[PDB]
């Protein structure tokens, strides 16, 4: 969805 | 005081696992820090850092000293999400080993084999799918890994491995 923000990493 | 002194310690764990730094996870690591929070940013556990990150060592040094496979940040992600996110195969090789869920859904029901899949990460797309990670699993909106794949060798890999 829309409020999906991405994983920590690299 | 003792409470700042923890707090400067467990800050300086989380970023030492997201730098790689071996050295400094080893004096920092304590059994009541060793899965601590970030809790200014995603609530990520060292062992996220170390899995997003690519730092294979300090996360199997993590995994030694008790850190929890499945704990999950303030999206539901566990550290394997973040290795299949960014494509790192030895990472999740190593948590698999570690007996993570292969099939572990966050917040919005996304597997890692569904952000692998998103990502382009063709590689650990097949790694999980070799672990049993389940190519008919549907997301919150509906959505197979198929359904999330733009990459041509990634849509043939999963087209394969369903029914």
């Amino acid at each position: 969805s829309l409020s999906r923000t991405p994983a920590d990493g690299r | 005081g003792p409470g700042s002194d923890l707090l400067r310690g467990d800050a300086a764990l989380l970023d030492a696992a997201k730098k790689g730094c071996l050295a400094r996870v080893q004096k920092l690591c304590t059994p009541e820090n060793i899965n601590c929070r970030d809790t200014q940013g995603r609530n990520s556990t060292p062992l996220h850092l170390a899995a997003g990150y690519n730092n294979l060592e300090v996360a199997e040094y993590l995994l030694e000293h008790g850190a929890d496979v499945n704990a999950q940040d303030k999206g539901g992600l566990i550290p394997l999400h973040n290795a299949a996110s960014y494509g790192h195969v030895d990472i999740a090789a190593l948590l698999i080993k570690y007996n993570t869920c292969v099939n572990a859904t966050d917040k919005w029901a996304f597997t890692p084999l569904h952000e692998a899949a998103q990502k382009g990460r063709t590689q650990l797309c097949a790694l999980l799918l070799a672990h049993g990670a389940d190519p008919t699993m549907k997301n919150q909106e509906g959505q197979t890994p198929l359904d999330l794949a733009t990459a041509d060798d990634i849509r043939a890999l999963l087209i394969d491995a369903m029914p």
